[PDB]
């Protein structure tokens, strides 16, 4: 197999023969010492490569990407940021006044993601470099440097890359892929692979039949329905989030802590839902807000609310062939709220996820819909505190009144990340901060000013 | 060049990609790669090691046993031993019992868990409380140290406070991990590795292939961080690949994965602090008493100096006329704790902080005019001393304090947030200051010489060569602007090499905050030498006294005539002078005794102050810090620039150990937070979002590298302030002490403020 992409103004073509070697690994082998190794875990970005294709320029994790994922993209890693005559990206000098290194691990890093924010002429360095972080500097120097990289001209060689192009089954169509996929049941399907490379790189498993979907526009798709809104399984986070921004600014305001911007822009939301995860972010928004899932055995179409796919922790009401198609999601729903609490805000896993709404008559509940994310092994809609609320009061005594039915709905986990008690505490208080919250109060820790 | 706001020795190169660490090296063909088999018992007898599937694994070309192991298997920096293999038992998990060497990296790491073992366990010690009661423990007993009678001031002390408070451990996180690669070149080896002790790898790997000192040579040219871990934990990878080298003929490379680093190698010494604080009505200290229960590991490591620095360092930033300490060196089944920066001294200082607030609420009085009211007194019959009886004349901390909190605007905003927390009921802001006062130099005092080696080659440009490695403090920088600045010379006329144990032979590790001080001291020496040299050379030529041979600018002026320096080199080549010479330095003053707890074991100490805001949410603990103004005391820098980040990032990094960074093990000693996933250092968003560092601008007392003041380690104890602020908004909720434990994560947050609210 052939997979053909440009690397650093480089036409290069290359051999698949192991479709589940990373890109940090490909470039590293060939010599690309530039893109330094972190942990293979995606957390701290310390190869942070440039993509672009027809969609655009974006950073991602050289390390959770698989070659045949980059067929046909433009590649730019951080010994390819610099001009071909020798002169630096706004971005470097920068980096080098403001004294942006000190050890110079995570810099390549940096200069990289800095730069595809250069380029795409992006600024909110606090979300688009959460990605890699650095032990040495308190990203102070980072930051006046990115700003003083700012003013200077987007780099025109860099710019030059988006005229390209203009045994691991990919498809092209989705028609194609459940066409595939009903004859191999058995196979390891890849969208973003943000969760089935730790299983290669962590977990070190091998995997032959896989599928990635990451090259089916189709599968990948915004568009609106009578009904609401039809996300496709391929619809990646980044998109998902800039997305949201209008119908759903709720959603957004989560999505912006989900991962980070570097895997945002390959990780998929149809990939968080099939992934199956419990302490997955995705699903909580989308139960709170009644999204309808759908799924693809061939031909068929199951249309099932969210909630119900997920039955059993690690078991789901996947059958064999059948795949995450798409999700729908009505209109407005302007009640609804996300809570995301972890140790650290940005790029983190949480322990409590508080997603809550319900709609007024005046005073009087009518439909409340609360879902949480790692309160049980499984995200799960909270039944008895729900049933409590409907058809009363929205003031805090009442909703203070019916917290206790949250401890029958959950028995929560001790993990490294929350005590039981804590993670069932903070559920208590997401309800309470919900009523705080849509009365007017000053509630979110996040919209200080200083 | 010294004082000048100059970049990094390789910023450029850093900024692209071309700066090149030790994974990034190349080397022959036939490199083999090499992983550890990890232990997954915690106390256990290993009665069964079946390594054949292991072998039989595909890419493995050798697998190691302790008993293969040629000679010592030591890796320890303490005379106590430490395996580096296990030694027919295993003592926490994550202990190496063996060592794959495979084609492939990938392909070590997959035969690493193809291990047949099985273990005989036996009862472990894994809490302090329980080590402390099965006796478990280091040196055989505490260290005790008394200055005056602490029992009879608390007898009779106006205002006295007691409290009992955790502080947690912390992970180094360097970017780049622990790494090494052996060489055999014929008769000895020749080791890369990133490590911060070039000597010890040097000493270690010597013993272990069992040839004399002169056989093993290691070359080290950057770190992606340091902070203590690569002060020792380098010795186990040096080892494993000096051995595995000599056995297998081929040259070995080993780095560990971001999950064997954690599980592996140890963080900072966790710690519990029981504090009686008493002073009089006037608010002035009778006297302190504490007790450290340390979380050393399942080996010494560097255990020893580090709760010594943390008994050194009780005293915060006061002075204080009765105080005792009884410290206790404890021994658990987890990983060995060693070095991180502050080596104690943020453990120590923050149980005195911690004692000091504590007192401060407890009388109704505002801790910032109870600190200031407590001080040492500045300089200029009888000078005050510390607990262990150091005289401190060189404390600047009346005026700094004042100047900071003036900048800060400090008393405005702290009103300011009065009415603030009054409009709120679920969010609160906090606001504290903290000092320091850290001593600047190795506890363990023989320690204190640095070395250097200087060329001067016929075209003018010179090589610089010191003991000091690079780890990103910029310490070759200075050494640079050092060099350029005593010849007379521009800083791009000065080349720097890689450290090299065979250019200077028998270094210190790179550690205390020392290497800017001594190696600065190191390198003048020779560029005098040189210079001396040189001048000389001219005044004979020239006919006159060396004294009036002016080096500038890259000119040489004697009798009223000019020459480039180029020019003046090369003509004493010709004359015959040599142009190469070593410079030595060994610090003043020092003298004191362990084990009495007296004497003067600091040339000095360096001080600053920060003034930290932070927000909590009541209902979760959610947290951040909003603004923080540092004016740290750098003496006369010798990078303006350059020291100012290292404040940054210090404080940066200080604050993260006492907030979101937790280290959690499960009921079987292992380690729950092992990856980036789990373990939350500080992210970019973290940062203050109003970051004002300032220096504090004046020559230091002592005579140090161009009146400069070590800068390395004493900023981390600026991130207490963050600590403080965020028990300051504790404090907020209720009229009860919030007792706030270290970390302060959300759910450590939120417990504080339910004690303060009177719940559970
Ligand atoms: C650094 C890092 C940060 C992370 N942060 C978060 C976070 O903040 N919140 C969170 O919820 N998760 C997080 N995750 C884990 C998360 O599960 C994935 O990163 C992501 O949400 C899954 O999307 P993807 O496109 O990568 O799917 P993949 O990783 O490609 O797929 C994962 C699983 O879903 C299956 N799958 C994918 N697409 C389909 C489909 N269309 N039909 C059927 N099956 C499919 C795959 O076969 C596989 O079994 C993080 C992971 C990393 C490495
Ligand atoms: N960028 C960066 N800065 C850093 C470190 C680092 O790793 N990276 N480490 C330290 C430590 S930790 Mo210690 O006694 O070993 S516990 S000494 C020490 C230190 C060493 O630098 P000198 O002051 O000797 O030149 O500064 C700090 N600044
Ligand atoms: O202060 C120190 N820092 C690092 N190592 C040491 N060994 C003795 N003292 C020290
Ligand atoms: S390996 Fe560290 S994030 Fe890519
Ligand atoms: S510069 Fe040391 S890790 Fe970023
Ligand atoms: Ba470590």
């Amino acid at each position: 197999m052939e997979i053909a992409f440009l690397l650093n103004g480089e036409t290069r073509r290359v051999r698949i023969e192991d479709p589940t070697q990373s890109l940090l690994e490909w470039l590293r082998a060939e010599g690309l010492t530039g893109t330094k190794e972190g942990c293979n875990e995606g957390d701290c970005g310390a190869c942070t490569v440039m993509i672009r294709d027809a969609a655009g320029s974006r950073a991602v994790n050289a390390c959770l990407m698989m070659l045949p994922q980059i067929a046909g993209k433009a590649l730019r890693t951080i010994e390819g940021i610099a001009a071909p005559d020798g002169r630096l990206h706004p971005v470097q000098q920068a980096m080098i006044d403001h004294h942006g290194s000190q050890c110079g691990f995570c810099t390549p890093g940096f200069i990289v993601s800095m730069a595809a924010a250069h380029d795409r002429d992006r600024k909110d360095y606090d979300d688009l470099l959460a990605g890699n972080l650095c032990r040495c500097t308190g990203y102070a120097p980072i930051l006046r440097a990115a700003e003083a990289a700012a003013g200077e001209p987007p780099a025109d060689w860099l710019q030059a890359d988006a005229a390209f192009t203009l045994p691991a089954f990919l498809p092209e169509t989705s028609d194609a892929l459940a066409d595939w996929y009903l004859a191999h049941p058995e196979a390891t399907l890849i969208a973003g692979g943000t969760d089935v490379s730790l299983w290669v790189t962590k977990a070190l498993r091998d995997l032959p039949e896989v599928a990635f979907l990451s090259h089916c526009k189709d599968l990948a798709q915004i568009r609106e329905t009578p009904d609401g809104y039809g996300i496709g399984a391929g619809v990646t986070i980044a998109a998902l989030r800039a997305f949201a921004e209008g119908p759903h600014p709720a959603l957004a305001g989560l999505l912006r802590r989900f991962a980070s911007e570097q895997v945002r822009q390959v990780a998929t939301i149809g990939g968080n839902i099939a992934n199956g995860s419990p302490i997955g972010d995705g699903p909580p928004a989308l139960i709170a807000m009644g999204a309808s899932l759908t799924l693809r055995r061939g031909q068929e179409r199951r249309r099932m609310p969210l909630e119900d796919f997920f039955l059993e922790y690690r078991k789901q009401d996947r059958r064999p062939g059948e795949f995450v198609e798409s999700v729908t999601l009505p209109k407005s729903a302007p009640g609804l709220r996300c809570y995301k609490l972890s140790k650290r805000f940005d790029q983190d896993i949480s322990a409590v996820c508080g997603c809550l709404n319900l709609t007024l008559k005046g005073s009087k509940i009518e439909t409340a819909r609360i879902a949480f994310g790692g309160m049980a092994g499984v995200p799960k809609r909270a039944a008895a505190f729900e049933a409590a609320l409907i058809g009363q009061d929205f003031r805090e005594d009442t909703i203070a009144a019916a917290l206790p039915l949250l401890a029958q709905d959950f028995t929560p986990l001790s993990d490294m990340r929350a005590s039981a008690a804590y993670r069932m505490n903070a559920a208590q208080a997401m309800a309470l901060r919900y009523v705080r919250e849509l009365s007017g109060e000053a509630v979110a820790v996040l919209e200080v000013m200083p | 060049s010294v004082g000048k706001p100059l970049p990094h020795d390789s910023a450029r190169a850093h900024v692209t990609g071309q700066a090149r660490y030790l994974d990034d090296l190349p080397c022959p063909a036939n490199t083999l790669h090499l992983a550890f088999g990890l232990s997954t018992e915690a106390s256990a007898a290993i009665t069964g090691l079946d390594l054949e599937p292991v072998r039989e694994s595909p890419g493995v070309i050798a697998v190691f046993t302790a008993a293969d192991l040629p000679h010592d298997n030591d890796a320890s920096p303490a005379p106590s031993p430490e395996p580096v293999l296990a030694t027919g038992e295993v003592h926490f998990v994550g202990q190496p019992i063996f060592l794959v060497a495979a084609t492939s990296h990938r392909a070590a790491r997959i035969a690493a868990r193809k291990a047949r073992i099985t273990y005989a366990p036996r009862p472990a010690i894994l809490t302090l409380d329980q080590a402390l009661a099965a006796d478990s423990r280091f040196e055989g007993g505490p260290v005790i140290w008394a200055r005056g009678d602490v029992e009879t001031a608390l007898a009779g002390a106006a205002h006295l406070a007691e409290g009992c408070f955790e502080i947690g451990g912390q992970e180094h996180f360097y970017l780049e991990g622990q790494a090494a690669l052996a060489l055999p070149a014929e008769g000895g080896v020749v080791i890369h590795c990133s490590s911060q002790h070039p000597s010890e790898i040097q000493h270690k790997v010597a013993h272990a292939l069992g040839l004399a000192f002169h056989d093993v040579r290691v070359e080290m040219r950057r770190m992606g961080g340091g902070f203590g871990g690569k002060q020792s934990q380098g010795n186990h990878l040096a080892i494993a690949c000096a051995v595995a080298a000599r056995a297998t003929g081929r040259p070995c490379k080993m780095r560990y994965d971001r999950d064997d680093d954690m599980v592996i190698t140890g963080k900072r010494h966790d710690f519990r602090i029981r504090y009686r604080i008493g002073a009089d009505a006037s608010g002035k200290l009778l006297g302190a008493d504490f007790v450290h229960l340390a979380r050393c590991g399942w080996s010494a490591d560097l255990s020893l100096p580090v709760c010594d620095r943390a008994m050194l360092h009780a005293d915060g930033s006061y002075f204080v006329p009765a105080l005792r300490i009884e410290s206790h060196r404890l021994r658990t089944n987890t990983q060995s704790n060693t070095a991180f920066r502050g080596f104690g001294g943020p453990q120590g200082a923050l149980g005195m902080e911690r004692a000091i607030e504590h007192l401060a609420r407890g009388m109704g009085r505002d801790p910032a005019e109870l600190r200031a009211l407590n001080f040492y007194d500045p300089p200029e019959k009888k000078t005050q001393t510390t607990h262990y009886g150091q005289e401190v004349a060189d404390c600047v901390l009346g005026e700094l304090v004042t100047r900071l909190q003036k900048s800060a605007n400090f008393t405005t905003r702290r009103a300011e947030i009065a009415a603030w927390n009054s409009t709120n009921r679920t969010l609160a802001r906090g606001i504290a200051l903290s000092p320091v006062k850290f001593g600047i130099s190795f506890t363990l005092t023989h320690l204190n010489q640095a070395g250097a080696l200087v060329q001067i080659y016929t075209d003018g440009s010179v090589a610089l060569n010191h003991g000091g490695t690079e780890m990103g403090q910029g310490l070759h920088a200075k050494m640079v602007q050092v060099a350029a600045a005593v010849l007379g010379i521009d800083p791009v006329q000065v080349r720097i090499t890689a450290t090299d144990t065979s250019k200077v032979p028998n270094t210190s590790a790179t550690a205390a905050s020392s290497g800017a001080d001594m190696n600065g001291m190191a390198v003048k020496d020779a560029c005098e030498t040189l210079r001396g040299r040189l001048a000389g050379f001219v005044a004979a030529r020239e006919g006159c006294a060396a004294r009036d041979v002016i080096f500038d600018a890259g000119q040489v002026q004697a009798s009223g005539k000019s020459w480039r320096f180029a020019e003046i080199v090369a003509a004493a080549y010709m004359a015959r002078i040599s142009l190469s010479a070593t410079g030595f330095y060994a610090t003043p003053k020092l003298s004191w005794d362990r084990l009495r707890g007296q004497g003067r074991p600091f040339l000095y100490f360096a001080y600053g102050a920060a003034i930290t805001e932070v927000v909590i949410d009541r209902l979760t603990g959610e947290n951040r810090i909003l603004r923080t103004d540092i004016l740290h005391d750098a003496g006369a820098s010798l990078n303006p620039a350059l020291d100012i980040g290292q404040i940054e990032g210090a404080y940066v990094q200080g604050a993260g150990w006492l907030t979101t960074e937790e280290l959690v093990w499960d009921h079987c000693g292992r380690l729950m937070t092992h990856a980036p996933s789990t373990y939350k250092i500080p992210a970019f968003s973290d940062r203050p979002r109003i970051f004002n560092v300032a220096l504090w601008d004046q020559p230091n007392r002592e005579e140090t590298i161009f009146r400069s003041k070590a800068v390395g380690e004493p900023p981390f104890l600026l991130g207490i302030s963050a600590f403080l602020a965020l028990h300051d908004a504790c404090a907020a909720c209720g009229p009860h002490w919030p007792d706030l434990q270290a970390p302060a994560t959300p759910e450590a947050v939120l417990a504080a403020v339910r004690r303060a609210e009177g719940r559970a």
